[PDB]
């Protein structure tokens, strides 16, 4: 999931926007 | 938020900031 | 959106009791965040996304809860955690508290004291007449007052205003005051402050009448 | 160490804007959200709304969104929040904040608060009223028709501390109300003299009001 990526690891706000509705 | 790790509700934040009132989703 | 609601809204405890307070919320919620306020003071951090425990906050402390249902224990109460305790969903925008829940201090149960006073001359001089009741150093916190002119009961204006908790004694304290005109006022003779407490069945009458 | 320090007390009449702001130190300004939430009372938290420092996009719960623009000003390291319309329906303590550092942080940071009153009144002293009973006694003091908030209520000038209640304000006719409760044995009462002693620095006041027997 998304929640333990971005914990883990470094997502840019690029990234997020394939999350948004 | 650029180049941070996003734990827990940092996440919401971030998604909130470059999704606006479109909504976001997230789990499961 | 999110709804949160806390429950109970007002609770007591004495020190060496263990608290739990709940949050309801109307959706799901994945991070819930808890603070801690005292009258004078910033809301102060105690949990954050739901089961994590602030900087600074005692061990006695924690947070849990899954889905739409959520808590904040106190494992032993100590005194100076008597405070209103706010939960705070962070999981979808816009972000919202509950309304708090209102923890305070243990105590015997005490009767109020009842003091009513006429409308001074200084101020029915000035136009006005204000009837007021005091209702001193009282326990639990839940009273009922009743106004009362010539035998009749009267509920239009009418203000109250309850104090603090003690923080010497914990008792609450109230002040009642009815506002009439130096019409309505010298139109009738007889004046009533009747309060309403578990203390006893009876209420506590006080009065007078203008001579 | 980071602080967050807002602007300080504010009131102004219905209609008109206010810009509060928030200053931050202690840390990269730009890179965390700075929150804004108001207070109206002991029981409600809100949260109207956060902004990105970076490039100052904002976000606004909807309910304040018409009234509400959230700015910065990057390199004085201060948010504003600006307030249009206002109504006493917006009296309340407005707090900035600012989220746990990422990673790791435990700790999140909270301004002190700024009151907004939004009132149409004018600086007016308090009229000051004794209340007298129609082995130990009450007696009153009734401070009544002032604005604006606070004003600061004793007994025999501080002698008589112990013993003694004095209830928040209430808004009366626009204006502020308040009594105060003193209670000594009978036989210091009127065999010797009790005063109450209103100070309203607002306007500069300080009235003592004896307490006497009603005959
Ligand atoms: C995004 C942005 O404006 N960043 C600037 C940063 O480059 C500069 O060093 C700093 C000095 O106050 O102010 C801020
Ligand atoms: C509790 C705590 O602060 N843990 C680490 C700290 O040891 C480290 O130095 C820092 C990165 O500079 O990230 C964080």
């Amino acid at each position: 999931g998304i929640v333990e990526q971005c914990c883990t690891s470094i997502c840019s706000l690029y990234q997020l926007e394939n999350y948004c509705n | 938020f650029v180049n941070q790790h996003l734990c827990g509700s940092h996440l919401v934040e971030a998604l909130y900031l470059v999704c606006g009132e479109r909504g976001f989703f997230y789990t499961p | 959106q999110i709804v949160l609601t806390q429950s109970p809204a007002i609770m007591s405890a004495s020190p060496g009791e263990k608290v739990t307070m709940t949050c309801s919320a109307s959706s799901s919620v994945n991070y819930m965040y808890w603070y801690q306020q005292k009258p004078g003071s910033s809301p102060r951090l105690l949990i954050y996304d739901t089961s994590n425990l602030a900087s600074g906050v005692p061990v006695r402390f924690s947070g849990s809860g899954s889905g739409t249902s959520f808590s904040l224990t106190i494992s032993r109460m100590e005194a100076e955690d008597a405070a209103t305790y706010f939960c705070q969903q962070w999981s979808s925008y816009p972000l919202t508290f509950g309304a708090g829940t209102n923890l305070e201090l243990k105590r015997a149960d005490a009767a109020p004291t009842v003091s009513i006073f006429p409308p001074s001359s200084e101020q029915l001089t000035s136009g006005g007449a204000s009837v007021v009741c005091f209702l001193n150093n009282f326990y639990p916190k839940d009273i009922n007052v009743k106004w009362k002119i010539d035998g009749s009961e009267r509920q239009n204006g009418v203000l109250n205003s309850w104090t603090d908790q003690d923080s010497k004694d914990s008792t609450y304290s109230m002040s009642s005051t009815l506002t009439l005109t130096k019409d309505e006022y010298e139109r009738h003779n007889s004046y009533t402050c009747e309060a309403t407490h578990k203390t006893s069945t009876s209420p506590i009458v006080k009065s007078f009448n203008r001579n | 160490e980071v602080r967050l320090q807002q602007s300080g007390p504010e009131l102004v009449k219905p209609g008109a804007s206010l810009k509060i702001s928030c200053k931050a130190s202690g840390y990269t300004f730009t890179d965390y959200n700075i929150h804004w939430l108001r207070q109206s009372h002991s029981k409600s938290l809100e949260w109207i709304g956060s902004i990105y420092p970076y490039n100052g996009r904002p976000g606004y719960n909807q309910k304040f969104k018409n009234k509400t623009t959230l700015t910065v000003d990057n390199s004085s390291s201060t948010a504003y929040m600006e307030l249009r319309g206002l109504t006493s329906d917006d009296s309340a303590v407005y707090f900035c904040a600012r989220s746990r550092s990422y990673y790791n942080g435990s700790r999140d940071y909270w301004g002190q608060g700024t009151s907004l009153t939004v009132s149409s009144a004018k600086t007016t002293p308090p009229s000051v009223y004794p209340l007298a009973p129609g082995s130990m006694v009450t007696l009153g003091c009734l401070v009544k028709g002032y604005f604006p908030e606070p004003v600061t209520v004793t007994w025999n000038s501080g002698s008589l501390s112990s013993g003694v209640h004095t209830f928040p304000a209430v808004l009366q006719s626009d204006l502020y109300t308040l009594s105060s409760s003193v209670t000594v044995p009978s036989s210091t009462w009127p065999s010797e003299t009790v005063t109450c002693n209103v100070a309203h620095p607002a306007s500069s006041t300080k009235v003592d009001k004896k307490i006497v027997p009603r005959d």
